[PDB]
This record gives structure tokens, sequence and C-alpha cells, in this order.
């Protein structure tokens, strides 16, 4: 019942869903920005993939699967959440995810917009930055080669990428099957390096 | 919720 009066407070009064205004009441509820980390691994939680929603399923689903029925009870597991979030696997998923939130479903788009996958990608390596981030965030917003958008494949090796090479470099192949972007990124973070 | 900002506008 706690969960039901919890539902109502911040649901739309026409669609069977948290909106965007509920949704800015209840990350001010919860004490947290809307755009920070936990929000996102809430989500994560919820299974929502639309971001600024949760549909009656998915808040209750995900209420239940963190054992809360309050916004007390919901911050209580932030520690918790923020572990797991922590653990490889957890991480995995938690970074798949993070690509089909970010993804306008509702036109919808294919690829991710540059800036929110800017943003994400920030976001969803905040537990853990990896070397070769912040420069390949500067490429990013520079967009040396025009790019449009951030595609699901991209995004899905570029987990690896970090993974593989730097800080050094040492193991990037120009002849490696990478999304070509890398090999764009690889070249201006070379010539970078030389003008610095 | 990185759009929220701009759908509240």
């Amino acid at each position: 019942q706690r969960l039901e009066e919890l539902f109502r407070r911040y649901k739309d009064e026409r669609e069977d869903a948290i909106l965007e205004e509920g949704m800015e009441r209840f990350c001010n509820d919860l004490c947290v920005d809307p755009t920070e980390f936990r929000v996102l691994l809430l989500a994560w939680k919820f299974q929502a993939a639309t971001m600024c929603k949760f549909t009656r399923k998915e808040f209750f689903d995900g209420c239940k699967a963190i054992s809360a029925d309050s916004i007390d009870g919901i911050c209580a597991r932030f520690p918790s959440l923020l572990t797991e979030a922590k653990q490889e696997d957890k991480f995995k998923d938690l970074y798949r995810f993070t690509f089909q939130f970010g993804l306008d479903s509702e036109e919808g788009q294919r690829s991710l917009h540059r800036e929110i996958a800017i943003a994400l990608w920030k976001l969803v390596f905040t537990q853990n930055n990896p070397p070769v981030l912040d420069q390949w965030l500067n490429f990013l917003t520079e967009n040396p080669s025009g790019i449009k958008g951030i595609s699901r494949d991209t995004w899905n090796m570029f987990l690896n990428f970090t993974q593989v090479i730097g800080p050094d470099l040492s193991n990037y192949s120009e002849d490696e099957a990478w999304p070509s972007l890398f090999d764009t990124f690889v070249e201006w973070e070379m010539e970078r390096r030389k003008r610095e | 919720m990185l759009t929220l900002a701009s759908k509240l506008k």
C-alpha cells in the first residue's frame, strides 16, 4: 500500500506513469540531482530505458527489486547500489543499459546524440574512470570529424577499447577492426600530445 | 535524466 501511495504522488494525471514533472519531484525528494550517477543506477534497476519516465510496472518492479516502498527506503539502498554497479558483470550490464536508456526510441533513433553519448559516457564511468576517457570525451566535444551520433556497436566496443589500450597507446593497432572513430581519435590524440 | 531540463521547458 505504501508503494501505491508513493507511486500516486509522482504519477502523471493522465498516463499511468511517472513523466518529467513527477520524475523531477521524485529526484528532489530523494535529494539527488536528476542527472547524477545514482539516478542512472535507479533507472537501471527499474529497467526504464526511456529517459524521464517510469511506467507503473517499472516503478513497482524496480521498487520491489530493491526492497523499498518509500523515499527513505530507496535512499538507504544507494550505497549498496553503488557497490553493486562496481562488480564486473553488473557494470557490463549497466553499461549496455545506458546506451538503450540514452536512446530516444520515441522517434525513434538508432544512435545516441553525440552530446548525450558524451554525458552518458562520463556518467556511466563515474566510479571507474579509464585512463583514456578524459581525452576521448575532449575529442568528441571538439568533434574533429563531424559525426552525428554514436551507434550501438561503437558504444559496445568502446568498453573493450578502454581495457585494451592506454595510457600508453602501446597496444593500439590501426589494422584492428575497431570502429573507425577509434582511429580518428588515436590520430587526434597523437596530434594533441605533439602540440603539448 | 539528461533530457529532463529540456523536457520541462
